[PDB]
């Protein structure tokens, strides 16, 4: 027929909080979000470090190297005048 | 006026393979002095007494020798 | 005399995955390659602004500097004068020309001693071993005139003399001065002047070591989050 | 091969001999006068001389 | 009111092309490489461009300024260890690349596979050409090696060399002459990428099996953006493990003194993406016939498309065709590890054995590996 | 693959998908993972294995046989 | 013993395991297509189920368990009456453009 | 010439020199599985001639699969440890030989006995060739 | 309801306040990787560096 | 974008790097420019949409 068919069991797959069919969700969502967006936001904070880590390096790259910075910097007044 | 490293000297006097690198290496010795104008010589078994007493020296003796 | 000796994997201060150089080794390796080494050989890449941060002070660095008269040009009368040197010249070379070092040392050039370590095959234990395999020739193999034997040069005949020994240089930092110390300190100086960015380099490969092992289980979490649909997708087939 | 093997295609390719010979010797001559050969330049009569 | 990602042009082609584009949804890490070539190419142009704003193209003064990018430009060693540790992770990802494209059936597309080809000459051309840059004695005797073995050829050699040269050597004009080549050839190769990524979504991509994937689709995006963000970060660990930690293991130590032509080194080599091809180039006698076994070697898996005399597309369900795939990498890690060694008896009869086996390999038993797997599987 | 619409004419197949937030990221991750890794490896090592002590085996010949002929 | 090597090279191939029957691991040609588009309509919808399957199985990188592999006297010949045909029109086709 | 081939196994040190040492011990399998096989079929009679040629062949290929498993993993072993004088290089090697025995007859308690057995009987066969007293002995009294 | 899940219903809802504690958590990540990680180098390396050597040999 | 405290070596080189390398982007900018003009299509002198005379 049409209902014939019915969606087998995922609690091999589900998370620990949506196992029981007897409690309801929206009650463990919160959670179930939140975990994974903590996970998402702490491999975006990641990619944000190496982004402003590596950027940096270049940038500090396309400054003034270390032969320029030490033969622009004497300016000795001495004493002997 | 201080002494070096003696521990190539306490290595070859304590080790089996280092007198038996020195025994070889002491017979090819007498040998090219029994040969006079020969082409073979001592180099190979110098390079393997050299490469046994200095990788003894680096690899166990490591108290002093960095 | 065609086969060369592989050095053997010394146990340095920086043979390990983390470890950085001895840079209290760095200074005295550095004041007896001045005291032996440099009058000889020429190191041109590194100069006296490279010292400061890694083993001198400023004011050390300078009183190293103002200590040698190197040239600059030109004279305002029209010639070549001398001057102290500053942080910002590099090295002095002892011999102006490399014909000139070939015809002071017999025909024997003097390599540039500013890339030794990465530039022989074997690192700084190579660069210690020649100096420390100063043995007897054995016989029947002769040299030529003022040519010493090494196990450690490929062709089996160094241009050089026996440099260094005990006692080399009454030693400012309180170390003895044997010649294991001695080509030690030389050896980790030269495998500092081959590598200047080496403290740097470990360090900022524990920084990704650190952050790739903070980050790549999260990124597998991220793919396997992002693909368990996929995973979790069971099909089926009714046809009527 | 198998399929391009037969009568029909080998009165085609009798067919286009002669203009992909000319096209042959049209690619021969342009590569003469762009490499400019000094073996075969020096039989042109025009260009006998020095050039 | 409307779709930007369908409405905005440069939206469309960047919506067709990486958001929804059909895509098979088997495909494993090795299919990953492709990109992974795309972002290591990225990564090498942003390093060529980091890298050559302290370069000075001349032979007084290129290893002067090669040291001074190592030491006196501020986090200079890092941009040029990760240039060559870059073209090192560049290289075995596109063998890999080329190892899946030889093992998972990809012959058959035909056009890809050939501006594929023209991509992975002008690749090993640039290799060459920005590795004589340095300019070391390995770099020159290299130089010197790679352009001499090209004067092989009778009545244009000799013009081709004195041509590729601007001398009797190479010299001043002819590093000028490479580090303008070794800029202008990976922007094309960039641009051979983009076409090949054009032949490639004409008719889409495949799958391990072999099959027609059309059947079950999933898009790209959020499905493979995310294992191409996952291979870009085990592709960054590997490269940042390479330049942080081992810098100079998988570049040869030679190339780090100045360069004399007064002098030679011991043994001649070129880098390890180039050693299988020295190996091809030393195991046939002949000048002519190594030059011609190198351009032969280069393009015959082109011939890849016409070697397939198989009804089966992939290698997953043709077992003694992977037993012969996998002695064709032996063949080529014997090859690699042959080109590494100096030209001594008895290594040359074992580069010849293996030269010839590979040749053998690549044109000969695995078409008729091809007809033994329809003949025991009952095809005909 | 020329769209994601007129690809396919398939018929008669339902595909059941749970959330990505509704199921575990990993799951069971050890105990069906390593019987899978071994079943792959099991799967394809015999075909991968002896060309690599092949290489193997060639490496240590012409190592030991170069160093037994260079003295 | 040419049946038992025939099995141990069905066994071995890997797609008794993965859930393909002969017929289904074809390289898509004109020939083949040509045959696709000639399957009947029940033939066409397994078979792009099994092929839709296979790609589950080769996505999640696992195959079915033991008593669902397809056996090689399981194996139907589905496709080679019209894949038969298909190759002898292509060869008179051929013959005609000769001729 | 059969023993002066098979005495090739001993005067080389273990760590170098594999190929010649697993063509030692392959032939070695290889003949115990041909003595192994005989006694199979003047044992238990095939049905064919074919049959007894595929038992024959059988284990002569298992047999000798294990003799070059063992010193294949033994000389691997002896490589990546370099200590020609231990009993661990033949432990190892020993029991990848009984889990190619195991692997081969398709059982993994078949395989970790065998692993035991033949690892232990591979331990003593270098430890009695290390200390010298025979396992066939001249009567001396 | 436990930690992430005040997180989700009070921090990362909004994806404004989600990309602002992804940049807080860079400003205070760059510090903290920073000083753990020149903490750990330094610990490894006690009188090799030449901060343990320039509190007294720098005259 | 001195790359020191004046124009100098490392301006000129950096300068010589800028230079080869922006005309490949106005050449994939030019790819894009071609982009956006071959869907609105190209103007005429008379200023009209002219889609009844297009050649
Ligand atoms: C007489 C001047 C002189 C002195 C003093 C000297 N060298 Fe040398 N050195 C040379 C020459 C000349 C060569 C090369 C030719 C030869 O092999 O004889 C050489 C070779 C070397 C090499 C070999 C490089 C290669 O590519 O093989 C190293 C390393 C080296 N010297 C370092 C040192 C160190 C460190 C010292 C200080 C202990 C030192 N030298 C003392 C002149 C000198
Ligand atoms: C080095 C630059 C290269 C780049 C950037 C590149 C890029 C790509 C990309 C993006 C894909 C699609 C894979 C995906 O996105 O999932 C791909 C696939 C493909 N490429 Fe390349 N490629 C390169 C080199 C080559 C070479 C040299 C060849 C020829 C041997 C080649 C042949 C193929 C083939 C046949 C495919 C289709 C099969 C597959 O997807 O793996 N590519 N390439
Ligand atoms: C268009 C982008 C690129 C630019 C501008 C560029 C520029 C340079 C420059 C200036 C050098 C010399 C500095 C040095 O010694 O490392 C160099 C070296 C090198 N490049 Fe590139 N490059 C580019 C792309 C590539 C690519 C795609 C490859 C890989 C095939 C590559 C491989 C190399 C290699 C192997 C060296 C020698 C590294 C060494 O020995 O120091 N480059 N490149």
């Amino acid at each position: 027929s049409h209902t014939d068919v019915k969606v087998p069991d995922f609690s091999d797959y589900r998370r620990a909080e949506v196992l029981d069919s007897t409690k309801s969700s929206k009650e463990s969502s919160e959670a179930r979000k939140g975990f994974s967006y903590l996970v998402t936001a702490t491999t975006t904070v990641g990619v944000a470090y190496a982004a402003k880590n590596v950027v940096s390096q270049f940038v500090s790259s396309m400054s003034a190297s270390a032969d320029v910075l030490a033969m622009s910097k004497i300016e000795i007044k001495l004493s002997d005048i | 006026l201080v002494d070096p490293l003696t521990t190539v000297r306490e290595h070859c006097e304590q080790l089996e393979k280092c007198v038996k690198a020195r025994e070889r290496l002491e017979l090819c010795d007498n040998r090219v002095s029994s040969r006079s104008q020969t082409e073979e010589d001592c180099t190979e078994e110098l390079f393997d007494f050299l490469h046994a007493r200095d990788h003894c020296v680096a690899h166990k003796l490591f108290k002093n020798l960095k | 005399s065609d086969l060369e000796l592989h050095p053997p994997s010394y146990p340095w201060s920086h043979r390990g995955l983390l470890s950085s150089l001895d840079h209290t080794s760095i200074r005295r390796g550095f004041q007896v390659y001045k005291q032996v080494c440099s009058s000889c050989h020429s190191m041109d890449y590194v100069a006296y602004r490279h010292l400061v941060g890694v083993c001198y002070t400023e004011e050390e660095a300078k009183a190293l500097a103002e200590e040698v008269e190197v040239q600059d040009g030109p004279n305002d009368d029209g010639e070549m004068f001398m001057r102290p040197g500053k942080l910002s010249d590099y090295f002095p070379k002892p011999y102006p020309n490399p014909e000139a070092a070939r015809a002071a040392n017999n025909g024997a050039l003097p390599p540039d001693l500013s890339y030794i370590v990465r530039a022989r095959h074997g690192g700084e234990d190579y660069v210690f071993s020649l100096l420390t395999g100063y043995c007897e020739p054995p016989t029947g193999v002769s040299l030529r005139e003022g040519l010493y034997f090494n196990p450690y040069f490929p062709g089996q005949a160094i241009g050089m003399a026996p440099p260094i020994y005990t006692e080399v240089l009454e030693y400012d930092d309180g170390t003895p001065a044997t010649m294991s110390q001695v080509a030690k300190d030389v050896a980790t100086f030269l495998r500092w002047a081959s590598e200047p960015e080496h403290d740097h380099r470990k360090r900022m490969g524990l920084k990704m070591l650190l952050m790739m092992g903070l980050l790549l289980p999260l990124t597998y979490a991220m793919k396997r989050h992002k693909w368990s649909v996929l995973k979790s997708r069971k099909l089926a087939y009714r046809p009527p | 091969l198998s399929r391009f093997l037969g009568p029909r295609y080998r009165e085609l390719a009798r067919n286009w001999i002669p203009t992909a010979g000319m096209w042959g010797t049209v690619g021969a001559v342009g590569l003469v006068w762009a490499t400019d050969w000094r073996l075969i330049l020096d039989w042109v009569p025009y260009i006998n001389g020095k050039f | 009111m409307t779709n930007m990602r369908k409405t905005h042009p440069l939206f469309k082609i960047i919506n067709h092309s990486f958001i929804d584009l059909p895509a098979p949804s088997n495909i494993s890490s090795w299919w990953n490489f492709g990109s992974l070539l795309g972002v290591c190419l990225m990564v090498q142009i942003i390093t060529g461009l980091f890298l050559a704003m302290h370069y000075t193209s001349d032979t007084m003064t290129a290893f002067s300024s090669v040291t001074h990018i190592c030491r006196d430009v501020n986090y200079g060693w890092l941009i040029r260890y990760m240039h060559a540790n870059g073209a090192s992770m560049f290289f075995i990802c596109l063998f890999l690349h080329v190892g899946r494209g030889l093992y998972y059936g990809s012959y058959t597309f035909m056009e890809t596979w050939n501006i594929g080809v023209l991509l992975l000459f002008a690749v090993m051309a640039t290799a060459f050409m920005g590795y004589v840059l340095p300019w070391g004695q390995m770099s020159f005797w290299g130089a010197t090696v790679i352009t001499n073995l090209l004067s092989a050829i009778p009545y244009i050699g000799t013009t081709l060399v004195e041509w590729i040269w601007g001398g009797f050597s190479v010299d001043k004009a002819t590093l000028t002459r490479f580090f303008a080549f070794h800029f202008i050839l990976p922007f094309i190769i960039a641009a051979l990428a983009i076409v090949h990524l054009l032949f490639l979504h004409e008719t889409g991509s495949n799958n391990p099996t072999g099959l027609n994937s059309d059947a079950d689709k999933i898009p790209f995006h959020p499905y493979y953006t995310i294992k191409d963000i996952l291979g870009i970060l085990i592709m960054f660990l590997i490269l940042m493990t390479l330049v942080l930690f081992f810098p100079d293991m998988l570049g040869d130590p030679d190339n780090y003194m100045p360069a004399n032509p007064l002098n030679t080194p011991p043994h001649i080599k070129p880098e390890w993406y180039f050693l299988f091809a020295y190996a091809i180039l030393r195991s046939i006698p002949n000048k002519l016939g190594g030059v011609l076994a190198l351009i032969l070697s280069i393009l015959i898996l082109a011939l890849m498309p016409f070697l397939h005399t198989s009804k089966q597309r992939s290698l997953m369900f043709r077992p003694i065709t992977q037993i012969l795939y996998w002695i064709l990498v032996a063949n080529l890690l014997i090859l690699t590890w042959i080109g590494g060694q100096p030209v001594e008896h008895p290594f040359i009869i074992i580069g010849q054995l293996a030269s010839i086996s590979y040749f053998s390999i690549i044109l000969i038993l695995m078409p008729i590996s091809g007809i033994i797997e329809d003949k025991m599987l009952k095809l005909y | 693959g020329r769209e994601f619409g007129n690809l396919a004419r398939i018929r008669h197949v339902i595909s059941y998908s749970l959330s990505p937030f509704e199921q575990r990221a990993f799951p069971s991750y050890f105990s069906k993972g390593i019987p899978n890794v071994l079943r792959r490896t099991r799967e394809r090592i015999l075909r991968v294995a002896p060309p690599f002590v092949v290489v193997y085996l060639i490496y240590t010949w012409g190592n030991q046989e170069f160093e037994q002929s260079k003295r | 013993w040419l049946d038992g090597f025939r099995k141990w090279y069905y066994n071995a191939a890997g797609f008794n395991k993965l859930g393909l029957m002969r017929d289904d691991t074809l390289h898509e040609t004109e020939d083949v297509k040509e045959a696709i588009r000639r399957l009947p309509e029940d033939l066409y919808n397994d078979r792009m189920f099994r092929i839709k399957r296979a790609l589950d199985l080769t996505m999640r990188h696992q195959i079915l368990p033991k008593d669902q592999w397809t056996k090689y006297e399981e194996d139907k010949f589905y496709l080679e009456p019209y894949l038969k045909e298909v190759i002898r029109e292509r060869k008179e086709r051929e013959e005609w453009a000769k001729k | 010439m059969v023993k002066r081939f098979f005495e090739s196994y001993h005067e080389v040190p273990d760590g170098t020199q594999c190929h010649r040492k697993t063509y030692i011990t392959t032939a070695l399998g290889g003949i115990c599985g041909i003595i192994g096989s005989a006694y199979s079929v003047s044992l238990n009679p095939a049905d064919s001639t074919l049959e007894a040629v595929a038992r024959v062949g059988r284990y002569t290929f298992t047999a000798a699969a294990i003799g070059a498993m063992f010193g294949l993993t033994t000389c691997v072993s002896a490589q990546v440890r370099e200590k020609p004088d231990d009993p661990l290089n033949y432990f190892i090697g020993g029991c990848a030989g009984g889990l190619t025995l195991g692997a081969r007859t398709h059982s993994y308690g078949t395989a970790a006995m065998g692993c035991v057995y033949m690892g232990t009987a591979a331990a003593l066969f270098k430890i009695g060739k290390l200390e010298g007293w025979e396992l066939f002995p001249t009567p001396k009294v | 309801p436990t930690i992430p899940s005040r997180l989700y219903s009070l921090l990362f809802r909004r994806t404004s306040t989600f990309a602002l504690t992804i940049a807080v958590g860079a400003l205070f990540f760059e510090r903290a990787f920073d000083q753990g990680a020149d903490a750990i180098y330094e610990h490894i390396n006690e009188g090799k560096l030449w901060k343990h050597i320039k509190h007294k040999y720098e005259n």
